[PDB]
């Protein structure tokens, strides 16, 4: 019975200092670790403070790191200085420990997505992907939003079968773009109404776009 | 640093088959290797520590062996719950390092993609940009190629793709490619075409439109 | 040590 919580500001501009904190609620030999995972990539270890006070950092982070542990609050935290876009990743806290009987555990936290970019928060434009003239495909193009993430459903949730919402792509403009599609019986195009519900919580934008056949 | 090399990159199997995953370390780490499982949208989950011990509650069909440099993870009979990405990690010496990961995917019958082309919306054109989207739906294996042709000319450097995770129900992948042109460039050409190749197609599938439908 | 980072409950 151990529970992890992590918090910290996730939207940063280049050269600012990332600061994350992790707390444990609920054992004597423990191993606090930070790991990060850029989108679509593998795991990269950041640093560890253990119960003996050993403190080590990934050498690739080039002395930009500070680790610290407030043992009163049980709060493990991370500082990463002079961030560039290369530091955009989900940051995980991991609390390794063993219990009263030498069983080992390593729960990981939920992760903080940190986006390092000079771009500024901006909600999306939503454009229809209109079905052509036994199966029909239609969609929504969620274009030019920052930062991640966006959520999309169809018909307020009544339509789930055949929905594909794609990983966003980051455009050279620094803004994200994303498409969400659903395949649907073509027999339904003249009677069934199709609406994509887009929510971009970072900007409190919420768009409901109707997608119709063209002509 | 200690470099961990996992193999294979992708393992394509069906439930009930045996799965063997390898993690080789660049120098001896004794038995101080751990294996983690990660599903899309979730944090990694510890499976095996110290080369051979299951974490509490991990099913017995998960087995780890190895000591020194060569390590092996064996899932003796796969369940639908086991398909995910597997990482090894070493805890011999700092810095702690991970393998690149092995993806364990469901092997299904090959399905050729269904291809659909969407021209840019009237509304997006008012903005001054044209996004042409091409959809490759529900195919297997994951490798598919999209080729854009504007006025029958091969395009390069003006498209972006992304591919979904393996579908939970039919075990296929889908792909979305966006060709972006300025409004002006878009109206300087007539024929827009999306050309698809895949192991399930014996010849390319083309979907096209001529601007002005 | 030869394996300084190993958690104490690991190994012999």
């Amino acid at each position: 019975q151990v529970q992890l919580q992590q918090w910290g500001a996730g939207l940063l501009k280049p050269s600012e200092t990332l600061s994350l904190t992790c707390a444990v609620y609920g054992f004597s030999d423990y191993y606090w670790n930070w790991i990060r995972q850029p989108p679509g990539k593998g795991l990269e270890w950041i640093g560890e403070i253990n119960h003996n006070g050993n403190t080590n950092s990934n050498p690739s982070l080039k002395s930009r790191v500070t680790l610290s542990l407030d043992t009163s609050k049980n709060q493990f935290s991370l500082k990463l200085r002079s961030v560039t876009a290369a530091d955009t990743a989900v940051y995980y806290c991991a609390f390794g420990y063993s219990d009263y009987e030498y069983n080992w555990f390593d729960p990981w936290g939920q992760g903080t997505l940190v986006t390092v970019s000079s771009a500024s928060t901006k909600g999306p434009s939503v454009f229809p992907l209109a079905p052509s003239s036994g199966t029909a495909a239609l969609g929504c193009l969620v274009k030019d939003y920052f930062p991640e993430p966006v959520t999309v459903s169809w018909n307020s949730g009544a339509l789930t079968s055949g929905v594909h919402t794609f990983p966003a792509v980051l455009q050279s403009s620094g803004l994200y773009s994303l498409s969400s599609v659903v395949t649907v019986p073509s027999s339904s195009l003249g009677t069934q109404t199709y609406i994509c519900n887009v929510n971009h919580k970072p900007s409190n934008t919420k768009v409901d776009k109707r997608v119709e056949p063209k002509s | 640093e200690i470099v961990l090399t996992q193999s294979p990159a992708t393992l394509s199997l069906s439930p009930g088959e045996r799965a063997t995953l390898s993690c080789r370390a660049s120098q001896s780490i004794s038995s101080y290797l751990a294996w983690y499982q990660q599903k899309p949208g979730q944090a990694p989950r510890l499976l095996i520590y110290d080369a051979s011990n299951r974490a509490t509650g991990i099913p017995a069909r998960f087995s780890g062996s190895g000591s020194g440099t060569d390590f092996t993870l064996t899932i003796s009979s796969l369940e639908p719950e086991d398909f995910a990405v597997y990482y090894c990690q070493q805890r011999s010496n700092w810095p702690l390092t991970f393998g690149q990961g092995t993806n364990l995917e469901i092997k299904r019958t090959v399905a050729a993609p269904s291809v659909f082309i969407f021209p840019p919306s009237d509304e997006q054109l008012k903005s001054g940009t044209a996004s042409v989207v091409c959809l490759l739906n529900n195919f297997y294996p994951r490798e598919a190629k999209v080729q854009w042709k504007v006025d029958n000319a091969l395009q390069s450097g003006n498209s972006q793709e992304s591919v979904t995770e393996q579908d939970s129900k039919d075990s296929t992948y889908s792909l979305s490619s966006t060709l972006t042109l300025s409004k002006a460039d878009y109206e300087k050409h007539k024929v827009y075409a999306c050309e698809v190749t895949h192991q399930g197609l014996s010849s390319p599938v083309t979907k096209s439109f001529n601007r002005g439908e | 040590g030869p394996h300084p980072a190993a958690p104490s409950s690991w190994g012999p």
